Parts: C-alpha cells; sequence; structure tokens
C-alpha cells in the first residue's frame, strides 16, 4: 500500500493460429489470463489520484508502438488487453464514478489486471472505449491552461460505422451530447459564451477524425460536427450529419469520449488529438501502482 | 518512452557553427518525427526542424532555412542539426524531440506539438 512504480506484463485472450497482428504479437509477449477474476473492495479509504502522471500509461504506450512497429514489417483487429501487476505490487481501483482523474478519491479496491482495454488509435473522438457510468465526466492537468487536453467521458453511446468514403452519426444521440457538454463547461466556464468549433490547424490526424479499420487508415472531416454555439439553452448549426473520410492506399464501431482544446466574450473548444497517450488515459484513469506493505 | 539526450551545446562567436546531436535509448519505429526547438531567454518555445525517420523528408522554420540542416542516421537511433552562420538570436535551449504518428497520411514532418522531450542543450551566440 505504497505508491511506487514497476514494469507491468500483460494478458491476452490471445489464440496462436489466428495470423490477426494483435494476436501474434500477444503470443509472444502477453501471458494467458486468469479465469479467476480477483477482488479485493474497499471503502471510506482515501488516496490521491493523477491521471495526468501515471505510469502505467507510458508502458501501454511503448506495447502498442512496438505492437505496430513489428506488425507493419492482412489482418488488423484489436484485442481487449489487461496489464496486470508483479508480486509485491498491486493496482488500486478508484470507484468515484464522478471522479476527475486527480485529487482524492474515498473508494478505491485492490486488482491485479486491469479491465480488458483494446488500443484503438484515434484523434478527436475515442471509439470502442469505456463508457463513463452515470454522469459526464471533464478531465484535465489545468482547464486555465488552454494548451493542456481536455478529455470529456461520453456516458451515453454513439454508434459510429464508416464503409468503403462516409460516415454515419445520428443526429439526436450528437446533439443531446454537445448540450451536456456545454453545461458541464458552463459549470467549469462562467459569464462565458461556448463553442463548438473545427481544428484550426495541424497535421491531418488532428485536423481530421482519423482511425484504422481492417488495415486502411481513415481521415473525416470533422467541420461539421464541432459547429455549434451552446450558450444559454443549445444550438447545432450544420448539415444524419455525414463526414467525408479519405482513404488511404466496415468498421461497426461506437464512440465513447472526447478530445477538446480551448482557445484564449465566448470560450471556443476545437477537436484534439496526437498523444494517442491521451487515448490510453482514458481507460486508465481508474488504476493506480501501489508496493504491498 | 523513446529516452533522447542532447548534446553539442556551448558558447560560439557570431557567424561561426555548431553542430547539436541526440540520440535515444529506446528504438525508433518507422512512424516517428524527430524534431528540434528551442527556447530563447524570455521567450516562448518555437519550432526549428524535424525529418521524417523514414522518408527523410525535412521542414524549416523561416527563420532559419538556409542556414541549418537537419540530419539523421537510423543505424544509431540518432538525429544531428548542424547549425552554419549562427546569430546572436539563436541563443536558446535546443531540445530534441519525438512524435509518434502512426496514422500519418504522408512523410512530411509535423512542425507542432511535439509529445517526447529531451533535457536540452544550451547555445550561446556571441555578438
Ligand atoms: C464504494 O464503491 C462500492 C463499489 O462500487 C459501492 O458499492 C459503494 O456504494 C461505494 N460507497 C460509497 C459511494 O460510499
Ligand atoms: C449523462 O450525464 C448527464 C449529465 O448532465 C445526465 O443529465 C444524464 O442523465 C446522463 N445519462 C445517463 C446517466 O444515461
Ligand atoms: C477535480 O476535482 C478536484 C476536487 O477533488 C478539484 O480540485 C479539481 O480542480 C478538479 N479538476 C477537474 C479538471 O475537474
Ligand atoms: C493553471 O494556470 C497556469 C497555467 O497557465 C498556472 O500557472 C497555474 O498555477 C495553474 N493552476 C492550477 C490550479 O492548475
Ligand atoms: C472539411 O470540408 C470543408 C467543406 O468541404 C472544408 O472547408 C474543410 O477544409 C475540410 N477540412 C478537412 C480537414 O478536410
Ligand atoms: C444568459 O442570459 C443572461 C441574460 O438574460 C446573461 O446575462 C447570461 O450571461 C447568459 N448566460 C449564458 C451562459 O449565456
Ligand atoms: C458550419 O457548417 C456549415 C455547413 O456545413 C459550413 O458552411 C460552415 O463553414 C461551418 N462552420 C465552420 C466551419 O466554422
Ligand atoms: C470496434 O469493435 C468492433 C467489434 O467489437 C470492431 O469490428 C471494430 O473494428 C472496432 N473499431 C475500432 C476502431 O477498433
Amino acid at each position: 500500500w505504497k505508491e511506487a512504480k514497476t514494469t507491468l506484463f500483460c494478458a491476452s485472450d490471445a489464440k496462436a493460429y489466428e495470423k490477426e497482428v494483435h494476436n501474434v504479437w500477444a503470443t509472444h509477449a502477453c501471458v494467458p489470463t486468469d479465469p479467476n477474476p480477483q477482488e479485493m473492495v474497499l471503502a471510506n479509504v482515501t488516496e490521491n489520484f493523477n491521471m495526468w502522471k501515471n505510469d502505467m500509461v507510458e508502458q501501454m504506450h511503448e506495447d502498442i508502438i512496438s505492437l505496430w512497429d513489428e506488425s507493419l514489417k492482412v489482418s488488423f483487429d484489436p484485442i481487449p488487453l489487461h496489464y496486470c501487476a508483479p508480486a509485491g505490487f498491486a493496482i488500486l481501483k478508484c470507484n468515484n464514478k464522478t471522479f476527475n482523474g486527480t485529487g482524492p478519491c474515498r473508494n478505491v479496491s485492490t486488482v491485479q489486471c486491469t479491465h480488458g482495454i483494446k488500443p484503438v488509435v484515434s484523434t478527436q473522438l475515442l471509439l470502442n472505449g469505456s463508457l463513463a457510468e452515470e454522469e459526464i465526466i471533464i478531465r484535465s492537468e489545468n482547464l486555465t491552461n488552454n494548451a493542456k487536453t481536455i478529455i470529456v467521458h461520453l456516458n451515453e453511446s454513439v454508434n459510429i460505422v464508416c464503409t468503403r468514403a462516409h460516415c454515419n452519426i445520428n443526429e439526436s444521440k450528437w446533439n443531446n451530447t454537445l448540450q451536456k457538454v456545454g453545461e458541464e463547461l458552463a459549470k467549469h466556464f462562467p459569464s462565458k459564451t461556448i463553442k463548438f468549433e473545427p481544428s484550426s490547424g495541424g497535421d491531418l490526424e488532428i485536423t481530421t477524425h482519423s482511425f484504422n479499420c481492417r488495415g486502411e487508415f481513415f481521415y473525416c472531416n470533422t467541420s461539421d460536427l464541432f459547429n455549434g454555439t451552446y450558450r444559454n439553452g443549445t444550438y447545432n448549426h450544420t448539415g444524419t450529419i455525414t463526414l467525408q473520410c479519405k482513404i488511404k492506399q466496415t468498421c461497426n464501431s461506437n464512440i465513447t469520449g472526447l478530445l477538446l482544446l480551448r482557445d484564449g466574450d465566448t470560450e471556443t473548444f476545437r477537436p484534439g488529438g496526437g498523444d494517442m497517450r491521451d487515448n490510453w488515459r482514458s481507460e486508465l484513469y481508474k488504476y493506480k501502482v501501489v508496493e504491498i506493505k | 518512452a523513446v529516452q533522447l539526450q542532447e548534446s553539442g551545446g556551448g558558447l560560439v562567436q557570431a557567424g561561426g557553427s555548431l553542430r547539436l546531436s541526440c540520440t535515444a535509448s529506446g528504438r525508433i519505429s518507422s512512424s516517428y518525427d524527430m524534431g528540434w526547438f528551442r527556447q530563447a531567454p524570455g521567450k516562448e518555445r518555437e519550432f526549428v526542424a524535424a525529418i521524417s525517420w523514414s522518408g527523410g523528408t525535412t521542414d524549416y522554420a523561416d527563420s532559419v532555412k538556409g542556414r541549418f540542416a537537419i540530419s539523421k542516421d537510423n543505424a544509431k537511433n540518432a538525429v544531428y542539426l548542424q547549425m552554419n552562420s549562427l546569430k546572436p538570436e539563436d541563443t536558446a535551449v535546443y531540445y530534441c524531440a519525438a512524435k509518434w504518428r502512426p496514422l500519418r497520411y504522408s512523410d512530411y514532418p509535423s512542425n507542432s506539438d511535439y509529445y517526447d522531450w529531451g533535457q536540452g542543450t544550451q547555445v550561446t551566440v556571441s555578438s
């Protein structure tokens, strides 16, 4: 029960016969998972957490880097990956579902492995992740610093399917989402108008919504999604909303989070991304590593 | 991830030249960009140069185009910045950086927010 750092290992449901790339990297370097769920619930116990300084994020990063590197020296469908604590250490799991990833958490649990997380490299929006339970969440190291990213957890899933390109979003689901987000931002930012506008500039992956499907890279136009005013009340001003994807040479998935950036009478937020570690921070906000005392 | 260490900084007379080097620990995979940044006294950090790890395509800040050259040696996991015709406005701490871009569409390197960072090497250009 002492906070520390140590090398972790991965658990896979990998099958040796499958030639899918996530399998072949996992078969070699991920040990078989444990059927026993394991659990150790605690309560009225407080531990400080900081999702923005967690070495667990860096460890998944270097694995996926090596995964992609050795994979692309065709199949490509990720596997949910479990990251597990070694002997002498454990993983603390904060349980306040209203937790924002920083400060004290009064409800913890003890696990030796993580929940299944498949690695999905993307920008602007987080896909196939873990939905936030109950309320929608807002996470940043410093909201005062415009440069620091803002991760928004989705408590209601929106299905997204793009085929060989265009993308499909139900307007009813999306307009629900933005109204809440701006309302949460209205709590975090006073009196200020709160607009959503597309990426001002940068690389193609950041300016579009980029993702990989079955091995082919898709970059989708986001000017249609980020186009609203959402002040007192709500209002979206764009043309089911459809986005334009560029193939470079279908996927049934659901969005689970947002990535935003603020410019510094109105406060405007734009889609972002790039550091795939923040994609990993979306699924690792709960876990911390401690040394058994 | 990649651990970076810069070298080569120091004092140089106006008009002189200096070559900076940066080597990582840890293998650099095919989708990385490597770049150089600098921070002058009391000023914000700015882009200097970048190079694509696999393709070798370069980009230079307008302030340094012609005067600096970025190069690489993949076998050594090293990147270099040859600085010629140095001027007092180049006095700064120079940082080497890496940016993993697995979803890049082209080989052209970025000039935006790099995510992995070295400790810096100081370059002082005397008037
Ligand atoms: C602590 O977490 C457990 C597990 O979710 C929950 O059952 C319990 O009600 C929580 N205690 C609180 C919120 O006081
Ligand atoms: C999602 O969070 C918002 C917070 O404003 C809440 O109003 C809404 O009911 C939640 N949806 C759920 C729990 O399905
Ligand atoms: C998170 O909650 C803590 C209180 O526990 C607060 O101090 C901090 O400002 C909050 N940060 C965000 C990004 O919500
Ligand atoms: C956030 O604002 C500035 C960064 O722009 C920093 O100096 C300040 O200390 C930060 N405050 C908090 C509470 O994070
Ligand atoms: C998205 O499409 C709009 C309209 O065609 C265009 O103005 C904008 O530049 C496009 N952005 C990208 C990143 O393709
Ligand atoms: C809502 O309208 C009032 C005036 O009726 C104004 O003073 C206030 O700033 C507005 N709030 C927002 C969040 O737009
Ligand atoms: C909002 O959408 C309309 C139509 O899709 C477009 O003409 C307009 O430029 C968008 N606003 C932006 C990109 O700021
Ligand atoms: C999301 O999961 C589905 C099946 O669960 C898969 O077919 C799809 O490729 C996944 N999407 C991404 C972006 O990994």
